[PDB]
């Protein structure tokens, strides 16, 4: 679950199930010792502090996985990240999907 | 010939549902008509409905819309493509709905409208 | 500008009823939806489930009983009361705030869309550690 | 070519030639059906689950999942195979869950060749040497009586067949007016058939994306069955234009009023009930058949003084048209996410 | 219509043998020839071979015997009769081999000969 890129490059992260329905895919990110904290609340819309190049997969794709594309990293961006789907076929997800650590070199 | 079997006379309380059947024997049942009439006494005949049983395709008269309910069924063999039950559920009962009600058929002929009735059931008579 | 304040003992006895208590910062309690979400250690997070005032009140499925979600409007807090803490119950508890959005797909009279969550605030947190 | 000084007396009730033919398209359709293959193998136990989904406990889903035992290409060896199906077309027999389809108590069934289409062509009816087919070219003819206006021809024009049964659909339309026609107004349970002048569209669709799936039944033979679903699942549905549909009652109200009192209030009602096909409108569309909820349109009142109209759809695949006695007909399932447009012509 | 498909462009080693498939659909399969025809650069046109594939009777260009394979394989199903999958084993490669190929199918009129090659492959370039 460990990816490693140089600081400044494109990294892609991907979580969860396959797609089958719609769906809206939510991104939080955990440094060490915080609380979470969102990135993307939607299929492709962020909120207003975290800035750009946070891309994610439009939601309207069946038959693919939950993907985050973080073009020029850096090592503010060394945190845990967490797939939240929310498919119209799938129910519910109570528990979010797994914890993929961004480190950096 | 043509056979309209009804069931016999029954008694029942006010505010129920009763069920006639209405066995017809005798002829190609999915081609023709199915009428519902009544008898009240002092108070003449009162015409309730159709039903064409190839759909089940129903007709109600007006005044008594939401009370009355017409189904069928047909006879599925290759043996007895004749036989056919009609049926009526009547809601809502008063002791003014007691009444004598018929299941009818209508005239064959090519000059036979839809209400000259020819074949007529035997009468049941229900009190409530 | 919120920020919340999680509160409760820690240090739990197994079959033991847990409560834990929310402070706000600002904005009141009527306003917006209130959620519970937990993490054991090294792990994915739990989202409990979510608390509102008007029938807004939905628990995870998985535990569903052993759990009270509630609010404080005239002290202006967030209460969480717990049933039977067990081994596995040691994880860290986060109050937090959550805003709704209507995921929609097709025909909207024929409820052909959804609603999804997502916490835009967070807590602080309180380590809880159940032992003897 | 015309003919003049002319006095005919036309009827559409006693005329003929509509029981040839409603003899002639049952005829053709029997004849479209001897090369296909029966599914006398297929009617067996049925294993059957909902289909996953997030399921509503109160509302409910419209496919299952139904797992079974069939044939191969060879005697000894058998073989599990599971495909989708309508609510409509399984019933329970009978702890556990086991179904059957409907028909199979009851009936043989037969798969459609999925060669053949279902689209109308135009036939031309025309008459062999001896006879002589005339036509009213009058504009207003309520359909029976003299008519002044005729001509003689030696072929009709284009008829579509269509199957609907109520909304008669991509039909030959009215000159100017709009017309209504019947045998005897006074008499109620004749039907009253309206030709409306102006045409009003409708879209209708299936938003499924649709997968099929061959299934070998025996030694070269074939089958065809609902696979996966890739998408959001969801429910197939018709639209019309609202603006559209009001101006047209009105239309047909206006004309309505000359038969029963000038100071008349006329309202409608959603049909009473009977069979599942004839308490909508029945069509079909792509080579797939749809019975469609029709009670968002008759549903209104009218006094002497950008939206739409959408309206839900069910689909089944087996049917049995005409009410035959012991013939079904299986429809294929087909690809893709389909839609149609028609032009909604006339009233029944 | 007519749709030829062929595969796309490949580079293989001297010597070697290179297998190009056509998928034709839209017409009846076992009622045409199939021809394949090539273009090097600065050479022109070069007639390959034709094959029926309603036995898969073959006939090759005489310079290019003892090389070119030709086979095809027909639909069987009583539901698809008109798509069918013509082949080349083309063999014993020469860099001189470099060149863009084409399965193509004649005229379909009466007066249509067999050589007037009406529908087109959209050609296969390969380079050794
Ligand atoms: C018969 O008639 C009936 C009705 O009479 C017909 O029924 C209609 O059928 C259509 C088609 O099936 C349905 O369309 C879907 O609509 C939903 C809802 O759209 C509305 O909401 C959108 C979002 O809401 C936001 O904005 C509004 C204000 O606009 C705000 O109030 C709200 O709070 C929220 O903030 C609006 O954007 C949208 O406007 C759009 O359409 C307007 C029409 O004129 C246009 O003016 C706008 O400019 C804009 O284009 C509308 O108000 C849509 O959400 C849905 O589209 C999504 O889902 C499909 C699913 O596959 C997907 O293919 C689409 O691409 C789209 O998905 C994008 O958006 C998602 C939003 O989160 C995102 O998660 C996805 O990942 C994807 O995003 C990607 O692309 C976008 C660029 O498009 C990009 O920004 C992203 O970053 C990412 O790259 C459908 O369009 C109708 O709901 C339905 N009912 C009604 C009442 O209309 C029926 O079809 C007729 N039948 C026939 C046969 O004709
Ligand atoms: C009232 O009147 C209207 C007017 O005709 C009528 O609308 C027409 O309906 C028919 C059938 O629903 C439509 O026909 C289909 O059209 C699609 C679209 O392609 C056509 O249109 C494009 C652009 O207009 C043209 O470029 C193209 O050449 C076509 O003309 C076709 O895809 C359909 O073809 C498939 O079905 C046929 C049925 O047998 C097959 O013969 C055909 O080969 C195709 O099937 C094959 O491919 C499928 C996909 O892979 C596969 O699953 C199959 O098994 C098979 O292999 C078909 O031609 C027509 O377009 C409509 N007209 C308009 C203007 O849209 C209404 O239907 C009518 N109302 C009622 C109730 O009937
Ligand atoms: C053709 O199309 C028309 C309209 O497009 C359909 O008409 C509607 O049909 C439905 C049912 O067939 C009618 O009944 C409604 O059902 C709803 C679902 O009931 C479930 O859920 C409720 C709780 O939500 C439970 O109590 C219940 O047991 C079921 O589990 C009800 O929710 C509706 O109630 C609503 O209206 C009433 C009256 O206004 C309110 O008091 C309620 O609070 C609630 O808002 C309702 O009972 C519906 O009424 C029909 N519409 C109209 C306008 O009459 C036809 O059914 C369709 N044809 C066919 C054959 O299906
Ligand atoms: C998958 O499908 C399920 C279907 O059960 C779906 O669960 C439901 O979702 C809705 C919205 O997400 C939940 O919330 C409702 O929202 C309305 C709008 O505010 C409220 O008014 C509702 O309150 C009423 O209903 C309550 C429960 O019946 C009552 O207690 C209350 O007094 C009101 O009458 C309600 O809060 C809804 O609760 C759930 N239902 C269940 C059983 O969970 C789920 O969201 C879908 N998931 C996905 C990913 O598609
Ligand atoms: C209709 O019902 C049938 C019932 O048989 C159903 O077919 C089965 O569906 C399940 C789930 O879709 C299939 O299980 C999958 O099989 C594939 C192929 O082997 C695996 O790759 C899958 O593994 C994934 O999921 C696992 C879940 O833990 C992961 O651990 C794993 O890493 C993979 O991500 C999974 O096991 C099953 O194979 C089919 N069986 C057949 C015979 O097809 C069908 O899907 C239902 N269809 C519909 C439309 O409802
Ligand atoms: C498809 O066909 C197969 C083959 O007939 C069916 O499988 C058989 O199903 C029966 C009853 O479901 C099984 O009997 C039971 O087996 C269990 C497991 O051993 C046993 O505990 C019970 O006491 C009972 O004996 C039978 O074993 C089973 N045979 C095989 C080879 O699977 C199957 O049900 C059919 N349907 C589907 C959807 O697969
Ligand atoms: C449908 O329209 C046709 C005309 O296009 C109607 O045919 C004719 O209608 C007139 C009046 O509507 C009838 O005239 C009446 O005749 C009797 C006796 O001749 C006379 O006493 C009356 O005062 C009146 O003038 C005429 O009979 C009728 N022709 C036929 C053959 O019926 C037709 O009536 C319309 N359809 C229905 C069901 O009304
Ligand atoms: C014509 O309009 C009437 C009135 O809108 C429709 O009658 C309504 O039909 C629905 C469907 O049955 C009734 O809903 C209820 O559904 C539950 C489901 O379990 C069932 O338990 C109830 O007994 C009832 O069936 C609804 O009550 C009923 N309304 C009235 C006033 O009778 C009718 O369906 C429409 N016609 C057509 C063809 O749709
Ligand atoms: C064949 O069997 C089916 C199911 O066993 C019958 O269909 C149902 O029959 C029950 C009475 O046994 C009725 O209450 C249902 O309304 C029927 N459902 C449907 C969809 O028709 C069917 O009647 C049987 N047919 C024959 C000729 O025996
Ligand atoms: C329905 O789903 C199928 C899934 O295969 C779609 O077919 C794919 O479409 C994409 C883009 O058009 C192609 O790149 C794939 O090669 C197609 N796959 C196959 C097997 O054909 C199809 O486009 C979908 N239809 C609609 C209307 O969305
Ligand atoms: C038929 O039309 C009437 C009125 O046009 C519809 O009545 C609606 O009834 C609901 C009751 O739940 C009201 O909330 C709406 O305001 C009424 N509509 C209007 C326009 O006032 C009725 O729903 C229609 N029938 C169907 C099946 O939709
Ligand atoms: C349904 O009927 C309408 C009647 O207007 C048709 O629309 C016209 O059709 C003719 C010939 O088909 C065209 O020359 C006109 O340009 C059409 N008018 C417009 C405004 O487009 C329509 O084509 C018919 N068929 C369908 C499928 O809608
Ligand atoms: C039916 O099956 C047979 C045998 O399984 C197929 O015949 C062989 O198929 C293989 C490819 O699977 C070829 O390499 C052989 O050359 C074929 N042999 C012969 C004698 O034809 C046959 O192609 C299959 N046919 C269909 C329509 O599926
Ligand atoms: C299966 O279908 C029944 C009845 O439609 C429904 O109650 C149930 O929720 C469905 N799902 C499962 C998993 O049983
Ligand atoms: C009914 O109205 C029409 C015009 O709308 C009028 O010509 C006719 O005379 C009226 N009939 C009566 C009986 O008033």
């Amino acid at each position: 679950t460990f990816v490693s890129v140089a600081p400044g490059q494109t990294a892609r992260i991907t979580c969860g199930e396959e797609s089958l329905g719609s769906r809206s895919v939510i991104w939080y990110q955990q440094r060490p010792g915080q609380a979470p904290s969102l990135i993307i609340y939607n299929n492709n819309d962020r909120p207003s502090g975290i800035p750009d190049r946070f891309s994610g997969s439009p939601g309207s794709t069946f038959g693919t996985t939950a993907t985050l594309t973080i073009t020029s990293v850096e090592a503010g961006d060394e945190a845990d990240y967490y797939c939240h789907i929310w498919d119209s076929r799938r129910p519910t997800n109570w528990v979010f999907g797994e914890g993929t650590t961004l480190i950096v070199l | 010939q043509v056979q309209l079997v009804q069931s016999g006379a029954v008694i029942k309380t006010p505010g129920s549902s009763v069920k006639i059947s209405c066995r017809a024997s005798g002829y190609n049942f999915r081609d023709y008509s199915i009428h519902w009439v009544r008898l009240i006494p002092d108070k003449g005949f009162e015409w309730i409905g159709w039903i064409k049983p190839l759909w089940g395709a129903v007709s109600y008269a007006r005044q008594l819309q939401g009370r009355v309910s017409m189904t069928r069924q047909l006879s599925q063999d290759p043996d007895d493509p004749d036989w056919g039950v009609a049926y009526m559920e009547f809601s809502g009962l008063t002791p003014a709905d007691t009444a004598e009600y018929f299941c009818v058929r209508r005239g064959s002929c090519d000059y036979c409208g839809d209400f000259p009735w020819q074949y007529w059931g035997q009468g049941t008579v229900v009190v409530v | 500008q919120v920020h919340l304040q999680e509160s409760g003992p820690g240090l739990v006895k197994p079959s033991e009823t847990l409560s834990l208590t929310c402070n706000v910062s600002g904005t009141l309690v009527r306003d917006n939806y209130w959620s519970w979400i937990r993490q054991p250690l090294g792990k994915q997070p739990e989202w409990i489930g979510y608390v509102h005032d008007s029938g807004d009140t939905n628990y995870n499925p998985s535990l569903k009983s052993r759990v009270h979600l509630s609010l404080d409007k005239s002290k202006n807090l967030v209460s969480l009361r717990l049933t039977g803490v067990t081994a596995a119950d040691s994880a860290i508890y986060y109050c937090a705030t959550t805003k709704h959005g209507r995921r929609i797909y097709g025909v909207v009279a024929f409820k052909e869309w959804f609603t999804y969550f997502y916490m835009d605030v967070w807590g602080k947190g309180t380590s809880v550690t159940v032992s003897s | 070519i015309h003919l003049e000084n002319v006095t005919e007396e036309f009827n559409m009730w006693k005329n003929n030639m509509v029981e040839q033919m409603h003899t002639d398209i049952i005829s053709l359709w029997d004849q479209s059906l001897k090369p296909c293959v029966k599914l006398t193998p297929l009617c067996v136990t049925l294993q059957c689950t909902n289909v996953t989904n997030n399921i509503t406990d109160d509302m409910r889903g419209e496919l299952k999942n139904c797992s079974f035992n069939m044939t191969t290409e060879l005697r000894d060896k058998k073989q599990k195979v599971y495909s989708l199906f309508y609510r409509l077309d399984v019933v329970q027999i009978n702890s556990n869950k086991e179904y059957r389809l409907i028909n199979c108590n009851t009936s043989a069934i037969t798969q459609a060749c999925p060669k053949v289409s279902f689209e109308p062509i135009p036939i031309h009816y025309c008459a062999p040497a001896g006879f002589a087919i005339l036509k009213c070219k009058d504009k207003k003819f309520n359909g029976t009586g003299p008519c002044p206006s005729v001509s003689t021809v030696q072929c009709t024009h284009g008829i579509k067949p269509v199957v609907s049964t109520q909304l008669l659909l991509n039909g030959s339309l009215a000159e100017e007016e709009v017309m209504i026609r019947s045998e005897n107004i006074t008499n109620n349970a004749k039907n009253i058939l309206v030709q409306f002048n102006t045409p009003v569209q409708i879209n209708c669709t299936r938003p499924n994306n649709n997968t099929r799936k061959s299934i070998r039944i025996g030694p070269g033979q074939a089958f065809y069955a609902t696979g996966d679903i890739i998408g959001d699942i969801r429910q197939a549905h018709c639209n019309v234009s609202k603006a559209t549909w009001n101006e047209t009652l009105g239309k047909v109200v206006k004309q309505l009023r000359k038969h029963f009192g000038n100071n008349t209030i006329i309202r409608f009602a959603n049909s009473s009930g009977g069979d599942l096909e004839v308490t909508t409108h029945s069509f079909n569309c792509g080579g797939e058949f749809f019975y469609c909820n029709t009670s968002g349109l008759f549903n209104s009142t009218w006094i002497s003084n950008n939206d739409s109209i959408t309206l839900p759809c069910r689909i089944k695949q087996i049917i049995n048209m005409w009410q035959r006695i012991g013939q079904a007909m299986y429809a294929p399932p087909i690809q893709g996410v389909i839609r149609c447009v028609s032009n909604i012509t006339g009233l029944i």
